[PDB]
């Protein structure tokens, strides 16, 4: 899945 | 209030329509030791970061310090016909305008009306690529996939992708004149969506000399430089 | 009857593209000085006058003078591909078609048929500008408005335009590399519309040398030379 | 199975791009000798022949040979970005799959998958002319017709076409140096598609030296080489 | 307005 | 009429 900036 | 004078129009013209690819406005920040731009872009996945220190300006005066919203696809026509030689001024007082004037054959200002616009990380690996090879490898990737996985060991860069059928590896090494540097703490493994490199990359140039940092499963950093002290920064979440 | 031969068949075609943007076929008159043409477009409010003296021509006879009708649009789709070096060729007899022939690599000839086709003004300004001053000051007005006021005074020429929000004002000076000449009478003000000026400034070149002419809330004269005998002129009507 | 390379894949790219105009997908013969391919356009009206020997690759081996099927819509887009200098690889195991390699300032290697896809004429005349004036000739010809006849004697090759009005005439003889050979064996005539030339001149270079070769109401043969060696041939019906 | 040049 | 290979 693509991960949000918000994940890091 | 301030008066900035950058020589080169098309040259900023060209930083701006890199960034407006991913984003449709941002607030610039302009203080006494340069100017700087941060957003995101609409989906939350690409994070750009722009920074112009005043020593790539032929002139750089802040009375007052201060920030201001633009529209980069309204700057991007207005700066269009900036010739590669042409003088950029941009120019603000204490009214809510900013004026932009492009200075070469002729002198052209334009008065356009401003709008307001509302953590370090472990990368284990680093290559300096020429832009040729990212802008190559995301269209080979596209043509199989919208995915591409980047991988990096001690003198080897690979950025792979496969579809239901074809798949494509893009290599490179010291020995190729594609590869500049390459530095890697470790074996390290990302994957990354191809549309976002795509518009990311869309901008960048043949012969410019970008920087790529990430690690494990981990954002990737995506750097050039502008007049060697300036910097264009993107921060793409990866596709784990 | 006659033949006619231009030595540069591509810069004759741009000549021809040029007409073609404003009038879709006019009625050319050949006489023994030399070709000219007059038409207004559709809407009577630019009218184009082209001039071509046998000077300009490696062969230039004319048995008996005529005038014949000619459609631009067929014509320009005809001379789209004469390079420029090819020799080209305007040959008619006492039938009524006209021998077009375009002669580099080879000798390339087309008949097509003929169709009939049916005020000194007190300019106080005249200025002298580099072709691409003109072209990028339209789009430049087109960007904020659908009209550019025209304003010149000693050593100052300025086209300027204001739209709801921006505007956008580009000025010259001797000084400047784009403006090649001025000699004003008394400050000069006059209005035109983006669009007409848009179709007559595309055809124009990037350093072509074009003339200007105009007064107070009156047309504007527009005119560049071809071969330096021949000359192509638009008179376009104010926006009062 | 075999592995084989050329240098220079931005021109392998037009060879095969030149052959996708007629053909959609083809059967390519490797064997010790070099490469075949040939096939007839869905119509049946045009035959593509095209044989690149071993002596034009810079390595050729072919442990044994074998026949492939290529869809050229696909080999076109991946051989896309090969540029000039590149080197390309065509490299094929025991698996049903084919490894393109377009090397240059990076190694990029794709893998596709491979599908299967399953009587001398007396000319009469013989004529090697410049590329360009083929590509003039066929769009001067379409501007007036669907159909363009064309007829070779000594020293003078005429190509010419004409519709409900106008008409057209290329004409070449030795002096220009749009015919570089010309042999005939006596008056020649016979008439072609407009469409059918168009694309198979389409891919065709400027200064490539086109062969052609036709009878009275036979088909025309037209070919152009390829470093030398390597030759790529159309055989296109006559329109009788 | 836009005038015509048959104002001249 | 366009004739086809297949006719020669």
């Amino acid at each position: 899945k693509q991960a949000t900036l918000f994940d890091f | 209030p301030f008066e900035i004078v950058f020589e080169g129009a098309k040259e900023f013209a060209q930083l701006i329509d890199t960034a407006s690819k991913l984003i449709d406005e941002a607030a610039f920040k302009v203080t006494e030791d340069g100017i700087s731009m941060r957003a995101m872009d609409p989906s939350r996945v690409v994070l750009i970061d722009l920074n112009l220190p005043s020593s790539i300006f032929s002139k750089y005066e802040v009375v007052e310090p201060e920030t201001i919203g633009v529209n980069l696809d309204h700057l991007k026509k207005i700066l269009k016909r900036g010739k590669a030689k042409d003088t950029l001024i941009l120019k603000k007082g204490e009214e809510n305008f900013l004026e932009i004037t492009i200075q070469g054959t002729a002198t052209r200002t334009f008065r356009v009306p401003l709008i307001d616009v509302e953590p370090e990380l472990p990368f284990t690996a680093k290559v300096v690529v020429l832009g040729e090879v990212l802008k190559d490898a995301v269209k080979d990737a596209s043509l199989v996939s919208d995915s591409i996985k980047f991988i990096a060991r001690e003198n080897e860069f690979i950025m792979k992708a496969e579809g239901e059928t074809q798949e494509v590896e893009i290599k490179l090494t010291l020995e190729d004149e594609g590869l500049l540097d390459i530095e890697v703490q470790e074996e390290t493994k990302s994957a990354y969506g191809v549309s976002y490199l795509s518009d990311m990359v869309k901008g960048l140039g043949k012969a410019d000399e970008v920087t790529i940092k990430f690690g494990n499963e981990m954002p990737m950093q995506m750097e050039y430089y502008i007049r060697d002290e300036g910097r264009l920064t993107f921060l793409l979440a990866p596709r784990v």
